[PDB]
RNA sequence: GGGUAGGUGGUAAGAACCUCAGAUCCGGAGAUUUCCGAAUGGAGCAAUCCGGUAGUUGGAAACAGCUAUCAUUAAUUGAUGAAUAAAUAGUCAAUUAAAGCAAUACGUGGUGAAGUGAAACAUCUCAGUAGCCACAGGAAAAGAAAACGAAUGUGAUUCCGUGUGUAGUGGCGAGCGAAAGCGGAACAGGCCAAACUUAUCAUUAGAUAGGGGUUGUAGGGCUUGCAAUGUGGACUUGAAAACGAUAGAAGAAGCUGUUGGAAAGCAGCGCGCAAAAGGGUGAUAGCCCCGUAUUUGAAAUUGUUUUCAUACCUAGCGAGAUCCCUGAGUAGCUCGGAAAACGUUAUUUUGAGUGAAUCUGCCCAGACCAUUGGGUAAGCCUAAAUACUAAUUAGUGACCGAUAGCGAAACAGUACCGUGAGGGAAAGGUGAAAAGAACCCAGAGAUGGGAGUGAAAUAGAUUCUGAAACCAUAUGCCUACAACG
RNA sequence: UUGUGGUAGACGAGCGUUGUAUUGGAGUUGAAGUCAAAGCGUGAGCAUUGGUGGAUCCAAUACAAGUGAGAAUGCCGGCA
RNA sequence: AAAUCCAGGUACGGGUGAAGACACCCGUUAGGCGCAACGGGACGGAAAGACCCCGUGAAGCUUUACUGUAGCUUAAUAUUG
């Protein structure tokens, strides 16, 4: 699904609201971008995850 | 129409499907105008006039 | 206990038959019912089968066998007592041998 | 949803904010959790009425009530005469099983209350399984003889033990009283009476 | 265990047996439990087909019997091991859990319309309803203030009444509609992270396992003393006791006469009751029977509560130092949405982007600033009051009584309809007792007429009572030159 | 004394059914049901007798309604 | 068997009438009841007229009717040195 890896978060749904408050479904969705990372004896895996998470990737060191 | 609530008057009285005990508190205008006859005790009454007000 | 069991004797309380004596052959205690050996002849007209070695010949006229009898209705006889009477009985439990015994209300004689 | 794989995304990150958040290491608690909550008190500083507090408390374990059942003996009493400080200690008192307790037959308030609920008890004027009823001072618990069918017996010995303001006479299963029982033997366990006042702030 | 003298389930008689060394029957605990079905050795058109492996018994072997095991996923462990040296991917084996169903009912979350109303309709309403899906539980959810809110104020959550159809919100139209406060049901607050410290990891630890800590009238850590050995839990094992649940025992009191087919009705004279609830007994029985009130009883399983001990948690008030810690892609802000009564806005939440501070700190009191005051976000768990009844026991009804009551009083989700999903009926009563009509007559027989049983046969299996429409028979009157609601 | 035609409609007074609560009463020497007859009322309606039928029913005062069928190309059953 | 059927014992002429009568008014004719025929009528039967109109009815289709939207295209921003 699309969907991150390192956390559970998905896809936001609600309106689309127009001029005239028309009423129309739509889906907000994630920023999945492949990301590589150094686990367990630095393995790179690719990994498809949001860039909330790359960003907080970036910041905690892992990603070098 | 009893205050106390006897035992032996409980214990009798009861597979009589005509007479019947009960209590000033339990008592109401049915069950006093259905009577027809009625054995009051005399701290009853007393407990009457105490309610009656 | 029961009130009545197969062979103590017993008399009709109620009915066309009244002090009708007779020995119980067979209870059932599902119908609350009991056979009585004399009382309520019945004539069931008999017909005629021939199907079975048995059934070549079945001769059966007017047979007059036993109706069974509501419980109710029957009363337990009293032997021992010299005046013979229609009564009621107990359920006492003698220590003497532990098994329950039938006992008369209107006297003390045991079954 | 998929291999999840929790071990994949736990070590993944060794850190990050959900492993913590979630981290096998959480220990059981399973006794600090209740004991300690159990039930607490003390004073403080700033309110003052903490002693008060505490002292409800205590007051109301004595006997094993509700705080609910106390405020409503508490309205009962509150209003009649005067100064009733006479008053509520026969009224708190006057617990059945309190005086069961207090009559010797049973090893622990609680234990008589089990009882009388379990049907152990005969009264005068009437009979009794709640342990609740509020008796009046002059007042008979003849005790069944079915509970001396059960010897354990050990209990009439408690009985005679007695305190004053309760006469039992041991074996025969009778009590009464009179002359209420004075502070003296409402013992310093709790003798106060600016709960009282505080009782009418909580309930009117 | 209880309990007896009958039993071999109903349409059901007969034949043949069992049963007083205690049967049948009721209760507790066990044994066996074919195949399909989550179905799980493989398949497959469900109740079928085709096997592997390790044993063991016959055969000379193929083979055939008799056993146990053989699905997948996830976690742990161990072995083996690619591209490519190492190492992983992968492969194998062992152990532990998961699969599914149902209670036409309650909970949470995701998704989510339309008929309709506005007398049209698009904002709005319907409605976060129906439906679809996921996860449960015996309830679930919520929950211990970065709160309400305007005061010498309350002090987790939940539910009920009021506040009120109020303040408000609405093409200001249809409509929608709280939050405070007050009265009640119940009541409970706990626990981690960080400081600081211990031991160990090529100690590059920034990791693992312990002690210390859980906050707002700020708390805790650092150093230094006094007082403490207690009280209490949402708590483990045991022992004992009490109250029950799953079979049961005992349990009072009436005869006579009359009508009647039959008395229990009716009348006379009585009797018992902690039992006059009810059912049956040939009519309408307190005293005929079973029962009921009441007193009692459990070998075995199980529920609630209590006591004792026992693990495991739990503890106050000072002094100095002025040092450290208090939850960050977080709170805010911008761009699109939503939750709240609010049609988006102070408060809550988030899809995209950006992004802080550290008790002289941060958030809040309907834009916002200052003063005042309140509270300590970015970590976790939380009984009770609350929601519902497929089922078990007892019971009730100014509820129904075969066109009513569940669709279904009978063998009803049956017969039947449709490829299928699906749709879906009608039908109860002989008599107290079959004593169900032997026999005779006519007829081929069914059947009918007698006889017989029965109080009744015009109660006869077509079986309680039997209405009308409808079809026939007949006493009496009228009618074949007669225009007729 | 003045009146009494009447649809839509407004108002008032009553009848009838079932059950419940209080009183009383009838019933295998025959209740309900059901059929017939040459009865009583201003109206809804109410009796008497006889036949069939075989066990419940009636009167008064109140109370509560699934309470009154001629029509809906109304539903079901029966019969023309 | 079938559709039909308010109850019928169901004539004609002129007139009348909701405006075209077996049933009304005035006249004329006609014994009771069948059978075989043919269709004049009973505004005959079957189908709550498809034509027309009405309803602030439905549905299908069309467009430079209105409001939106899938898709396509352009720019900013993140992945993005
Ligand atoms: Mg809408
Ligand atoms: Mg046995
Ligand atoms: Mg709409
Ligand atoms: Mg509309
Ligand atoms: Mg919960
Ligand atoms: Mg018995
Ligand atoms: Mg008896
Ligand atoms: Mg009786
Ligand atoms: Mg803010
Ligand atoms: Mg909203
Ligand atoms: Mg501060
Ligand atoms: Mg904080
Ligand atoms: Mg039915
Ligand atoms: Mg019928
Ligand atoms: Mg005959
Ligand atoms: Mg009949
Ligand atoms: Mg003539
Ligand atoms: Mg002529
Ligand atoms: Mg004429
Ligand atoms: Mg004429
Ligand atoms: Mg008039
Ligand atoms: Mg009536
Ligand atoms: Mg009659
Ligand atoms: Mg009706
Ligand atoms: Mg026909
Ligand atoms: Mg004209
Ligand atoms: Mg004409
Ligand atoms: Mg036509
Ligand atoms: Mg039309
Ligand atoms: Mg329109
Ligand atoms: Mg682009």
């Amino acid at each position: 699904a699309k969907k991150d890896q390192l956390t559970l978060r998905g896809p936001l749904y609600g309106n689309n609201r127009s001029h005239s408050k028309t009423i129309t479904r739509r889906k907000w969705n994630v920023n999945l971008q492949p990301c590589k990372v150094k686990t367990a004896d630095g393995k790179t895996t690719r990994i498809l995850v949001s860039t909330r998470t790359l960003r907080t990737l970036k910041k905690h060191n892992r990603l070098s | 129409v009893v205050n106390t609530l006897n035992t032996n008057l409980e214990q009798s009285t009861s597979n009589i499907k005509n007479v019947q005990v009960k209590h000033l508190d339990k008592v109401s205008v049915r069950d006093l105008m259905l009577a027809n006859a009625l054995l009051v005790e005399k701290e009853v009454l007393k407990a009457l006039e105490g309610k009656f007000k | 206990m029961q009130r009545i069991k197969k062979g103590d004797k017993v008399v009709v309380i109620t009915g066309k038959n009244k002090g009708g004596s007779g020995i119980v052959l067979k209870i059932m205690p599902a119908r609350q019912q009991a056979i009585v050996e004399g009382l309520n002849k019945v004539t069931r007209h008999k017909k005629k089968d021939q199907t079975t070695k048995r059934a070549a010949k079945q001769s059966t006229g007017k047979v007059q066998q036993e109706a069974p009898i509501f419980l109710s209705k029957l009363a337990l006889f009293d032997q021992k007592a010299k005046q013979q009477t229609i009564g009621k009985i107990k359920y006492v439990m003698d220590p003497k041998t532990n098994k329950k015994t039938r006992v008369f209300k209107k006297s003390n004689n045991t079954l | 949803k998929y291999t999840g794989s929790i071990f994949k995304r736990s070590r993944r990150l060794g850190f990050s904010l959900l492993e913590n958040n979630k981290e096998f290491s959480k220990g059981k608690k399973r006794k600090t959790i209740p004991g300690q909550h159990g039930n607490r008190f003390r004073s403080s500083t700033m309110s003052g009425y903490a002693q008060q507090l505490q002292e409800k408390q205590r007051m109301q374990y004595m006997y094993g009530i509700t705080d609910k059942q106390f405020r409503r003996l508490f309205r009962l009493v509150l209003k009649q005469r005067g100064n009733l400080a006479v008053n509520l200690f026969r009224v708190l008192e006057s617990r059945l099983d309190n005086i069961v307790y207090r009559m010797g037959f049973a090893p622990t308030r609680r234990s008589a209350r089990q009882l009388v609920n379990h049907g152990h008890v005969l009264l005068n004027d009437r009979t009794v399984d709640t342990p609740s009823i509020i008796l009046n001072p002059g007042d008979k618990v003849r005790l069944k003889a079915k509970t001396i069918k059960i010897p354990i017996v050990k209990a009439a010995s408690e009985s005679g033990v007695v305190s004053p303001f309760v006469e039992t006479n041991n074996k025969t299963f009778e009590g009464t009283y009179v002359r209420f029982p004075e502070r003296s033997e409402l013992p310093a366990g709790i003798n106060e009476s600016y709960v009282v006042e505080w009782y009418k702030r909580l309930v009117k």
